[PDB]
């Protein structure tokens, strides 16, 4: 669920879910359509894409449980959409922290009609 | 707590 995945971000970044990835590009948060505008906006897409995978599973409110063994990220066994949903959150979170250093404030509320172009998963 | 990505 988004409760795991927003604790998740934050203990790998340092940075709150909400705002600075709900809203970030043309993928990160609501939404998916146009161009990733960065690498950090690509791991949004990719997540998109990764749930996209699991269509018969409810991404933000079924809930997982992960562990950390000594910095690694650890889904632990639950059910199947559960593991499914913890692997594409950990890449993404671990995506996340790869692109800090290019993350962008003016990437930030990216307004809609900027985001042109179709891009299969 | 704190995300909707
Ligand atoms: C159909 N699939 C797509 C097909 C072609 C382009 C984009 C998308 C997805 C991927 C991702 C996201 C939402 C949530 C879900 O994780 N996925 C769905 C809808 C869309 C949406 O962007």
């Amino acid at each position: 669920s988004l409760l795991e995945f927003g604790k998740m971000i934050l203990e790998e970044t340092g940075k709150l879910a909400i705002p600075s990835y709900s809203s970030y590009g043309c993928y990160c948060g609501w939404g998916g359509k146009g161009t990733p505008k960065d690498a950090t906006d690509r791991c949004c897409f990719v997540h998109d894409c990764c749930y996209g995978n699991l269509p018969d599973c409810n991404p933000k409110s079924d809930r997982y449980k992960y562990k950390r063994v000594n910095g690694a990220i650890v889904c632990e066994k639950g059910t199947s959409c559960e593991n499914r949903i913890c692997e594409c959150d950990k890449a993404a979170a671990i995506c996340f922290r790869q692109n800090l250093n290019t993350y962008s404030k003016k990437y930030m509320l990216y307004p809609d009609f900027l985001c042109k172009g179709e891009l299969k998963c | 707590f704190l995300s909707y990505k």
